[PDB]
């Protein structure tokens, strides 16, 4: 009944065949009891489907090593939009739906039962755009550029761990980090790689990471310019906009790289006043 | 002394262009002879001169009086275009300093064409698409913010490059473009430049895409 209400079968009177099934799944779905507690049918249902539905992902290997993807990206964007279409349909009935509202200890259960599915269903979905990211750009090239610890840890990533453990969000966000540090070598664009991963990928990626972005963008854009003598003065000031900004906010290793090219640059005196910034918004008490 | 640095550099250069004349020689250019101090001082004053030379270097009529010259419309035409080629490669320097922070940085790597310098711009000035945008895009950009900004730096040839890779979506525009290119003082025939004005006029005075509505 919940395949059909989202639309399963459909691919062959579908709108009402559609509102029967959302009707089934709330009326005979269950409820939850004391046997540790017995979840309700309803939430079995929603674990099978969702679970089937990337059964051929969570296994897997993210990528094979000349690296690609494991998984082809056609078969990737239709199990992204299967569990896109199961979120939507329970944001639209979040209200009529039992257990998905806040509700004792059975119902309370089956709240948290219900609500973890949906933070792994929006994981999944942000996990698969990050892989699709990843292989639109040069992963090869961004694969060079790494050190082996993180070369090994994403030789042997599955789609679990990117999808439901800390190691793959920390890695995902070193690539992330490492990405849009190649982009601005292509030097395409950078504020439009920037709102790709501001609002698709977020709660993964930080915005105190894309100003830091657009920071090292004016940067190595300021070393591409270095002959031109007007350009950078304009350049190098913005940069220095943008970091002092994320002060309060700038690794160590990120923070040095932008002074030894400042350095390249003769640009002395303003990286001086970037330290002595991020110094003061570390600790602003003193 | 009452005169200061700059002054005093000119001074010198007006004594040269009397020395000159005072014993007959050729007359030299006197806009070059400003031009030579100018590159002592900051860009505000080259950028200047560079604007001087190439308005006043119009074809004139020797020995003729000044109101006469200033006053036909042959030579007031040729101050537009000679503007306009001004404001063009101004704005193209302007493209430059954009992707590469120096002169000097740009010249190294090479000055690419006005195509792939522009394509490298859109990406800086606009790095997420506008939903209001039209007639799809050319190589990963919309076509017709590659069209403006190719005529804005005043490479009308890397424009229509542009238009002849878009030959199915731009319409009937393509005859209309070809002839503004070969046209010269960038107008028209009345007949066709009528047929385009009517059609933006009937349906298109609001469009949702502002590159289109500017070409």
């Amino acid at each position: 009944a919940l395949a059909v209400a989202c639309g399963q079968g459909s691919d062959l009177m579908d709108r009402n065949t559609e509102n029967l099934a959302r009707a089934a799944f709330i009326e005979y779905g269950g409820q939850p009891r004391l046997a540790s507690v017995r979840l309700s049918s309803r939430h079995d249902a929603l674990a099978l489907y969702l679970t089937r539905l990337v059964r051929t992902l969570w296994k897997a290997k993210v990528v094979q090593v000349d690296i690609s993807s494991t998984i082809p990206t056609s078969k990737l964007v239709t199990i992204q939009e299967n569990v896109e279409r199961l979120r939507n349909f329970l944001e639209a009935n979040k209200s009529t739906i039992q257990g998905l509202a806040p509700p004792d200890i059975a119902n309370q259960k089956e709240h948290q039962a219900l609500h973890a599915l949906q933070k792994l269903m929006e994981s999944i979905s942000e996990g698969i755009s990050f892989v699709l990211m990843l292989f639109d750009e040069r992963v090869s090239d961004i694969y060079a550029r790494l050190d082996a610890v993180s070369q090994q840890q994403l030789k042997d990533l599955t789609y679990e761990q990117l999808f439901s453990q800390t190691p793959g969000k920390e890695l995902a966000k070193v690539l992330v980090k490492a990405i849009v540090n190649r982009n601005i070598a292509s030097g395409a664009n950078v504020e439009t790689v920037a709102d790709a991963l501001r609002r698709r990928c977020g709660s993964f990626c930080s915005p105190d990471d894309v100003v830091t972005f657009k920071a090292q963008e004016q940067l190595q854009r300021a070393s591409e310019q270095a002959h031109n003598s007007p350009v950078l003065r304009a350049l190098l000031a913005e940069s220095l906009r943008l970091f002092e900004q994320v002060a309060g906010s700038l690794t160590p290793a990120n923070l040095t790289t932008a002074v030894e090219q400042y350095i390249s640059l003769k640009y002395y005196a303003g990286a001086i006043q970037l330290c002595l910034t991020v110094a003061q918004q570390k600790d602003r008490g003193n | 002394s009452s005169l200061d640095n700059i002054e005093m550099a000119y001074a010198r250069q007006i004594y040269i262009y009397n020395e000159k004349i005072v014993n007959g020689h050729l007359q030299p250019n006197l806009v070059d002879l400003c031009a030579s101090v100018a590159e002592l001082d900051d860009k505000s004053i080259s950028d200047m001169w560079t604007m001087v030379k190439q308005m006043t270097d119009v074809l004139l009529t020797p020995a003729t009086d000044a109101l006469k010259n200033r006053s036909s419309v042959e030579v007031r035409m040729e101050f537009v275009r000679q503007a306009l080629a001004y404001l063009e490669q101004s704005y193209k320097n302007y493209t430059l300093v954009t992707v590469f922070g120096n002169l000097h940085q740009a010249q190294l790597g090479g000055v690419p064409g006005t195509y792939q310098l522009v394509r490298s711009f859109l990406n800086i000035k606009l790095p997420a698409p506008l939903p209001g945008l039209q007639d799809g895009e050319v190589e990963g950009h919309p076509v017709w913010a590659l069209i403006y900004y190719c005529m804005r730096c005043g490479d009308l040839l890397a424009a229509s490059q542009v238009v002849n890779r878009a030959q199915h979506q731009l319409g009937e525009f393509k005859t209309w473009f070809q002839e503004y290119m070969n046209s010269k003082d960038r107008r028209l025939s009345p007949a066709t430049e009528n047929k385009l004005r009517l059609h933006y006029r009937r349906a298109l005075r609001n469009n949702t895409d502002p590159y289109k509505r500017a070409v």
